RNA sequence: AAGAGCAUAAGUCAGCCUGACGUUAUUCAGCAUAGCAGUGGAUGACGAGACGAAAGUCGGCUCUAGCGAACUUUUGAGCC
RNA sequence: UGGGGCCCCGAAAAUUGACGGGGCUCAAGUCGACCACCGAUACCACGGAGUACCGCAAGGUAAUCUCGUAGGAAGGCGUUG
RNA sequence: AGCUUGUAGUCCGUAAGGGAGACAACCCAGCCCGUGGUUAAGGUCCCCAAGUGUCGACUAAGUGUUAAUACUAAAGGGCGU
RNA sequence: CUGGGGGGCACCAACCUCCAAAACUAAAUACUCCUUGAGACCGAUAGCGAAAUAGUAGGGUGACCGAACGCUGAAAAGUACCCCGAGAAGGGAGGUGCAAAGUGCCUGAAACCUGAUAGUGAUGGAACGAUACGGCAUGAAAGGAUCUCUGGCAUGAAGGAAUCAUUCGCGAGGAUGUAGUACGAAUGUCACUGCCAGUGUCGUAUCUUACGUUUUGAAGAACGGGCCAGGGAGUGUAUCUUGGUGGCAAUGGCUAACCUUUUAUCUGGGCAGCCGAAGCGAAAGCAACAUGUGCGCAGCCUUUUGGCGAGGCACGACGUAU
RNA sequence: UUAUGCUAUCAGGUGGAUGGCUCGGCUCAAGAGCUUAUGAAGGACGUGCCAAGCUGCGAUAAGCCCGGGGUAGGUG
């Protein structure tokens, strides 16, 4: 974290992404797990070209009961069939909506980080 | 521009002070050297000289609607919970004139019973349409 | 014109012919490197032919000059 | 008689005057060599500032970073409300 | 022709500081601030810091005492040395 | 009237639709001489030309052009009486007032002018200064007191002798040893002293031919400025394109005019409409992959070598035009 | 006592900057909106005890009469 990464942090203005960039750097030191500081390295990005992932291909690529770390929104758009956990930055109401009533969860990624200490099987998505 | 950046500066980021004189430091106002002097840039721009084609009056020409075969089907259920459409013995009765679509195309699959009424169809959407099993009726 | 090419020939003569054909795609130079019409020249593709036992050659005259956008009128085939 | 080094004649311009000047003759000139010293912000050492990149921070690396017009970019000072 | 028009390299333009008498572009050097040290180009009779230095010869004309250079005279002759 | 007109080239037919060549008609709207209110407005070279004896003084035959000028104090309490003077001038003394603020009188800068103080000065060379060392003058406050001055001791980086001895060289001198020694920026420490920092001017040594601009080239015999104060130059509407940060998100995003305004805010409505969602083609018209294959970054698993591999790249297949 | 001068600071003159104040200006919004032959707007001249300009007024001339409001001073 040069002066480089302080520029792009102080660009942002809402608080909660700051607290998860800093959050993310102490938990990627602490387990030693690249994961964390990849997902903070992609939420310092700019902020037009985040992720925005349809619900159609959750379901193209993914299978029976996986975790993923998507650092976007999950927009609703296209049928899930099978149960699948889609800890996103955040989620459009009838996303949520589909996602409960296929059976899967919508956790955040505080939820997701302090759940699991290591992501041992997280699958980043775009 | 950012006046505060240029106080101090005198020529203000245009280079000599016998830039930034008027028209003719730009090469003609609007438009201007259409193919003379800005033949290149007007290429390149998108207005090259020339007229091609006609135009038919607007009050015959009509721009239809389209729905396509896999989107009709997809969101069918949430058609039959607005009410639009309707589920007598199974197959989803749904019309296409009270949406305001003119047209059905084919791109997509169609796995439901669809009966689906309506002004238009392409050969696939028909094709795709009744390979399922459905109906459809040529609505007037 | 100037330069280059050519010998069982790219030259001279005889026989038979009209490829001096319709349509179409790239690449090169004009315009090194490094944007710029139209327009030309090299490979090709589809459809028809000429000569020749066949292989092959033929998109004029051995290669590099002989020419012009938009708008407008006229002409050709079929359509909107 | 031929081949070389230095010098002389050939050689006259206009305000008074230009080896930088004084001056200089086994030289304070020319030719071939040599020794010692002087002389920069260059190079060496020490301390300090800034910058580039990395690191969660502490901090780490820089012989391979520090000139600048047209011009591009980043952070700050001031005036009135 | 310090002329005009090309080409390769490097410069001035936009380049400090040291040395050339002064010198846009010639030689050393590409430069953050302060202190100590040793050198480069160039110099060491006085102006002016450091040699009236060493060895072997030449010049008698104040010739010369002027890296490059837009700033420095030729053919010819001399029983001058 | 068994009539007439229209339906974006003329005529024919069907169908749809209207009745000219006469006339009137409130409300919703436009504007500001004028009245009221409000202001991220200007604050006396600004704001209207005019803080109005301002369309005035003044200028032009005329059409017409057109300035400068605000401020005593709480209260005039607006300087009694005396001396000088020709004096209804003015000066001195003496009063009023917290304070002369003494009449165009709040504060009272610079250019410019008069006097005084410090430095220097009638043998002397110039971009008016920068750096180091000295003389003279000052150094009250806001700056120092292990601070200023002078010395001793300990450690000391790069560098590093003198002197003497041996030896080499025609010689100027070199090499080895004395010696990486004595010293050496600085870093600490113990005594000693009352000055130092700073400011003005003059002298000595090195360096520099002002500043902006046009120029390949500026100290120029190229252009601009006597000096001082104030004023003085990238702004708004519409539209197109592209970044940094955000809201919502194919069951898409946003409303416009307007209504509710209870004074311009604000809360709640407002689906007309615009962009996105399907393209190709002059047009008639026709109308696509909701993943078939491979290479593989990040990340994860793992025998640390391989495997899975979103996004990325390369194919294959399909819609339409020719 | 070095004259004529040069540099810096101080005291005074001239001048009117800066600061503070401001019955003025400008912009927006809400209202209101015709008048004159029964002689208008505009102009010339006059009008005050001491009165030149502006303002008001017209030989009844900084003005006269009536009704209401207001209350102890008035003479732009
Ligand atoms: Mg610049
Ligand atoms: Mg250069
Ligand atoms: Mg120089
Ligand atoms: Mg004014
Ligand atoms: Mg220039
Ligand atoms: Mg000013």
């Amino acid at each position: 974290m040069g002066k480089k990464s302080l520029v792009k942090l102080t660009r942002k203005t809402n608080p909660r992404i700051v607290s998860l960039i800093l959050t993310l750097k102490e938990r990627a030191n602490g387990d030693s797990a690249p994961i964390w500081k990849d997902i903070a390295k992609r939420l310092e990005a700019p902020s037009r070209n985040y992720a925005a992932v349809n619900i159609s291909k959750i379901n193209r690529h993914t299978a029976e009961d996986d975790v993923l770390l998507i650092p976007g929104k999950v927009l609703g758009a296209g049928l899930l069939d099978h149960p699948v956990t889609i800890a996103a930055l955040t989620f459009s109401d009838s996303a949520f909506e589909k996602i409960t009533e296929a059976g899967g969860k919508c956790l955040s990624l505080e939820e997701i980080m302090e759940a699991n200490p290591k992501g041992s099987g997280i699958r980043i998505f775009r | 521009m950012d006046t505060k950046k240029f106080r101090g500066s005198r020529t203000c980021g245009g280079g000599t002070h016998k830039n930034r004189r008027g028209a003719g430091n730009r090469g003609g106002r609007g438009k201007a050297g259409g193919c003379k002097h800005h033949f290149v840039r007007a290429m390149m721009r998108g207005y090259s000289y020339g007229k091609h084609g006609f135009k038919r009056p607007d009050e015959v020409s009509r721009d239809v609607s389209i729905v396509n075969v896999g989107e009709l089907d997809e969101l069918a259920s949430y058609l039959v919970e607005e009410g639009l459409a309707e589920v007598k013995d199974g197959a989803y009765h749904i019309n296409l004139e009270n949406l305001g679509i003119e047209k059905v195309l084919g791109s997509g699959r169609v796995t439901k019973n669809l009966v689906v009424t309506s002004e238009e169809f392409s050969a696939s959407a028909r094709e795709k349409i009744e390979n399922a099993g459905g109906s459809c009726i040529d609505a007037e």
